[PDB]
DNA sequence: TATCTGACACGTGCCTGGAGACTAGGGAGTAATCCCCTTGGCGGTTAAAACGCGGGGGACAGCGCGTACGTGCGTTTAAGCGGTGCTAGAGCTGTCTACGACCAATTGAGCGGCCTCGGCACCGGG
DNA sequence: CCCGGTGCCGAGGCCGCTCAATTGGTCGTAGACAGCTCTAGCACCGCTTAAACGCACGTACGCGCTGTCCCCCGCGTTTTAACCGCCAAGGGGATTACTCCCTAGTCTCCAGGCACGTGTCAGATA
């Protein structure tokens, strides 16, 4: 509660950056090899990452709270990705 | 100029290079880059308004990305238009 | 290499996101969905790229692929 | 050599609340914000000149265009101040 | 299910759409291939949604769809 | 002429076809009201685009290509009507 | 053979392509292999969900493709539904 | 008053794929919405990659990078192979 | 299950979109250069994360009771067919002309640097 | 932290260079308007019967409750690499200039496409 207080009063990331940027990497090695990324396009990806993973864990909540429970699971989660498409 | 002519903040000339650029159309009429600056110009206007009431409840002169996220996201009819926007460093609603 | 995503990350986002208490799975799924979250919008991007015949993606890369996402991105010009 | 609306949307602040400011970074999601209406008004219009067979993409198209994009008390407000400005326009 | 026939009533869906435009602008008339796209837009849609709410009402571990389940599909459909 | 309630045109027995199309088993009583009224939003929504459509073209008559770029515009592109 | 589409060994119209292109006003200039990509593309995509349609119809024992078809065909096909998961068949019904 | 569709070919390709399969009135008609629908969408990706990149044409490049972002991973490589063997037979003669 | 049939398949006739040749120009391919951002590597701090433990709030199961929904039967309503008759409006063509495209010529608005200044936070003493 | 002064640095004003907006005029034609025409829609009328409405019933499901058991949360402690700032260099993005090559455009030529007229079998009709 606390924390959720917290945190959504704030804008700061919450991805470490360094490990997004090396999964990032990673990914993008597996498309095409020595492929580069300016530190604005991380930073794109960043942004947009967490804010569609924030909605994800907001519809995941809403399921759950629908379903009775108060924690989470990966049900949920399944049905947010399904239900949205 | 043109905006002077109609009063618009926003640039007529601008817009006008843009529709003809962007190739949206063979030809472009007169009045449409005017009608279009205006309705850029109310929309930016609405915007605005709204982040700076925001703003003043936040006690702070210069607007900032949360500023724009809290009124999109409070505004219904915005809200609606900007559904599927996400803004950098937007944060999101308490 | 996904890993670095920390379970204390998650548990943050889930907090921004309003939940309260969370399952020991959903760590896992999470960083599973995010993977493919990322696949899909780097590949759309790296495609922008490659076709520019350019080496580094771009923020303008990555802005369209996630429009293309029905995910338009404001402030990366 | 770059173009934006930066110092319009600047100009847009001064009329409305005279006494505030704009972070760089606000001003950046406030130019592609104008961009993006813009373009998807744009693209609006265009398809409505071309799905009646019209070249010319006039006021009247990217009137019904709006009408289409924005809800309805949006969409009211701004039809409004369009046709106004479009109406002083020809006045002068 | 197994066949595709219309679902709705064709005349009081007619109606039905003739009521909702009489509050947009008076004496519109409708090609009734208009109507028959609305009807079948409305069929494809409604069964989406029921889609939706049964796979809601199966999460909740129950059988008899609430409303509660349509308004939560549709706020996940964002 | 004038028209009245039609929405209830849409009687409990056609909802209940639509949801057994949809893979429903059990259907609460207060679904029937709350389906109705997304079906009014939805016709509401889509109408509206149309009309707006026609008008702009100086139609008095909505034509099936109408709705069908209505719907386009919910982005719930419809097939088999040109 | 005279005809662009026979050059290329295509059934699509490749003029057609190509004036619909230079119509619509997607780009100023168009490029002369373009309508050609475009209407090879179309025809693999055609062929594609036909052949899922017929083989559709073979199970049904229909020597006709009807909208019932094709929506099986679309919504049974991984790829193809979301490509089309977004779209709604005229009488097209819904996979049991 | 000449009007346009892809019956024809559709047809063709029917013929070509499941010889012995007709196909109803409604179907063609789907089948031609489905054509139209897929050439407008690679054609305003194309025009988009062309307006992006500043360039002014749209070539068979721009077509093929905008298949392969439209259609889904499978699809869009058989269908990148397709038309890039059809450019090369074309340009060929 | 004929049969018929009109829905698909088939011929023919027209013609209109498509194709070929030539031109010219500007648009794109190329290279050459400039220089910036990108990576990469190190060391230092330290906040961030990783791990363990304890308990307890919450998920899950089971049970019991009530009741709201599915089923059926009988009764009622209007949805559908046709059918028939009227015309408002879509569509198509023909005419005119007001409006937009090009371009030549001029001007100051905008752009970017330059400076400067205090609002909001840095900074250095309480 | 506070706290006044710093400062700094992001805002904000100013300067000057300018190149894109403005303006004029011309010419072309897209678009406006009118006239005709012919369907496609509307209504209305009667009829039929399929569908819908309502009643009654009972029972399967929702819902509340309990009661357990255990999976997360919070805390503490220990380990870590994320961030940093620097610096080095170098790959490539940006910019420009130049060439040739492709495509719009035209004329000109004609045959596949499409409509319309016609035959005939897969499936609907009988």
């Amino acid at each position: 509660l606390r924390e959720i207080r917290s945190y959504q009063k704030s804008s700061e990331l919450l991805i470490r950056k360094l490990p997004f940027q090396r999964l990032v990497l990673e990914i993008a090695q597996d498309f095409k090899t020595d492929l580069c990324f300016q530190s604005a396009a991380i930073g794109a990806l960043q942004e947009a990452s967490e804010a569609y993973l924030v909605g994800l864990f907001e519809d995941t909540n809403l399921c759950a709270i629908h379903a009775k429970r108060v924690t989470i699971m990966p049900k949920d989660t399944q049905l947010a990705g399904y239900i949205c498409r | 100029t043109r905006s002077s002519r109609a009063g618009l903040q926003f640039p007529v000339g601008r817009v006008h290079r843009l529709l003809r650029k962007g190739n949206y159309s063979e030809r472009v009429g007169a009045g449409a880059p005017v009608y279009l600056a205006a309705v850029l110009e109310y929309l930016t206007a609405e915007i605005l308004e709204l982040a700076g009431n925001a703003a003043r409840d936040n006690k702070k002169t210069r607007i900032i990305p949360r500023h724009l996220q809290l009124a999109i996201r409070n505004d219904e009819e915005l809200n609606k238009l900007l559904g599927r926007v996400t803004i950098a460093q937007g944060g999101v609603l308490p | 290499n996904i890993q670095g995503i920390t379970k204390p990350a998650i548990r943050r986002l889930a907090r921004r996101g309003g939940v309260k208490r969370i399952s020991g799975l959903i760590y896992e799924e999470t960083r599973g969905v995010l993977k493919v979250f990322l696949e899909n919008v780097i590949r759309d991007a790296v495609t922008y790229t490659e076709h520019a015949k350019r080496k580094t993606v771009t923020a303008m890369d990555v802005v369209y692929a996630l429009k293309r996402q029905g995910r338009t991105l404001y402030g990366f010009g | 050599r770059k173009e934006s609306y930066s110092i319009y949307v600047y100009k847009v602040l001064k009329q409305v609340h005279p006494d505030t400011g704009i972070s760089s970074k606000a001003m950046g999601i406030m130019n592609s914000f104008v961009n993006d209406i813009f373009e998807r008004i744009a693209s609006e219009a265009s398809r409505l000149a071309h799905y009646n067979k019209r070249s010319t993409i006039t006021s009247r198209e990217v009137q019904t265009a709006v009408r289409l994009l924005l809800p309805g008390e949006l969409a009211k407000h701004a039809v409004s101040e369009g046709t106004k400005a479009v109406t002083k326009y020809t006045s002068s």
